[PDB]
């Protein structure tokens, strides 16, 4: 990174070495996972942080190191029932594997009779949701700051022949350095060609996913631009009450933009939300130079924002261990572990 | 405003991921 602030453009093979030395680790993950490293009587469950549609996100408590830790639950019936069998095995697969700055940690999985349980670090900062729609809008050297680290994250897992596939501001968590951490690996794949499946949320599907179509990691550059439409604005660059009216938007590609935000982020807006491929930043020959060389990101210091070297916009609150103040809270329901197993041969690698 | 009309929308609320 010195050499990078001495000489732009002087770091791009010392960075070509750095990823293909964290492919190495990668593969090695990814080739053998870990499996079946801690159980359910180790944790004490302690609070629901977010629920969704196959299970939750629970802080628990390591009762052994009295650490906290994020568990996430995933009912195995369920799983199958919605036919979401492979994309849970790959977030599994994909999670334990990958080792970056910005993605959150996996300490642990198992499973049991019934569910499928991820234990990861414990973000205790909230969703960057929350606080964005609570502020309103975040002002663009904020903004700008989330962005880098997403730039750099998406860098990272594509190199890995990774699509992330649900970028949005409820899956990015905020740590005690006012950092990101990115979490729900749930439509994470390992693809080196195109893919097919409609999945993502509504207001950050790119026209290309919701046409049908055939895409590629090019709709994680869309869903940057998303992304930082949303941070900058605080509202989504298409919105409406129902998803249909979402998709309309989307495909038409007509954008428009607050007249606060500045001419740079506005021109990498266009180049991000930009329909036809040919044309989309992250996507051309010079693949993700595009966006890092671009007059929005021209302050930016890829490398000290790598080491997390750049001074934090707010760190959150934090009254101690164990603290869920930066959350919602959620009804809570018992979790209850059948005595026949179900689902076994379809989740024998998890 | 655009924001008026985006807080009185039904979509101000964390988003579900969706699939097929
Ligand atoms: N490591 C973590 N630390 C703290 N909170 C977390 C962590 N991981 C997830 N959460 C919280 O739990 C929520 C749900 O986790 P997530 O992995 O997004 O579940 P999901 O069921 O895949 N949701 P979605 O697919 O977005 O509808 C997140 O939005 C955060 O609020
Ligand atoms: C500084 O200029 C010296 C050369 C730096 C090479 C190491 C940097 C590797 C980190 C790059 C960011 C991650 C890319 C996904
Ligand atoms: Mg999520
Ligand atoms: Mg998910």
């Amino acid at each position: 990174g010195n050499a990078a602030a001495a000489c732009k453009g002087s770091e791009q093979e010392s960075v070509k070495e750095f990823l293909a030395k964290a492919k190495e680790d990668f593969l090695k993950k990814w080739e053998t996972p870990s499996q079946n490293t801690a159980q359910l009587d180790q944790f004490d469950r302690i609070k629901t942080l977010g629920t969704g549609s196959f299970g939750r996100v629970m802080l628990v408590k390591h009762k052994e190191s009295g650490n906290h830790y994020a568990m996430k639950i995933l009912d195995k019936q369920k799983v199958v029932k919605l036919k979401q069998i492979e994309h849970t095995l790959n977030e599994k697969r994909i999670l334990q594997a990958v080792n970056f700055p910005f993605l959150v940690k996996l300490e642990f999985s198992f499973k049991d009779n019934s569910n499928l349980y991820m234990v990861m670090e414990y973000v205790a900062g909230g969703e960057m949701f929350s606080h964005l729609r609570r502020i309103g809008r975040f002002s663009e050297p904020h903004a700008r700051f989330y962005a880098a680290q997403i730039v750099l994250t998406f860098e990272y897992l594509h190199s890995l022949d990774l699509i992330y596939r649900d970028l949005k501001p409820e899956n990015l968590l905020i740590d005690q350095q006012g950092y990101i951490q990115v979490t729900d690996f749930g439509f994470a794949k390992r693809v080196k060609g195109r893919t097919w499946t409609l999945c993502g949320t509504p207001e950050y599907l790119a026209p290309e996913i919701i046409l049908s179509k055939g895409y590629n990691k090019a709709v994680d550059w869309w869903a940057l631009g998303v992304l930082i439409y949303e941070m900058a604005a605080g509202y989504p660059p298409f919105f409406a009450d129902q998803p249909i009216q979402i998709y309309e938007k989307i495909v038409s590609g007509k954008v428009r933009f607050p007249s606060h935000f500045s001419s740079d982020l506005k021109d990498l807006l266009r180049n991000l939300l930009q329909v036809d491929l040919t044309k989309r930043f992250g996507n051309l020959k010079n693949g993700v130079n595009d966006i890092k060389n671009h007059k929005w990101f021209a302050t930016t210091d890829w490398i000290a924002i790598y080491q997390r070297k750049v001074e934090a916009p707010f760190i959150p609150k934090f009254k101690g261990p164990g603290d869920t103040s930066n959350f919602d809270d959620y009804e809570e329901e018992e979790i209850r572990v059948s005595i026949n197993e179900k689902c076994g041969k379809e989740f024998t690698e998890f | 405003t655009t924001y008026a009309d985006f807080i009185a929308s039904g979509r101000t609320g964390r988003r579900a991921s969706i699939h097929d």
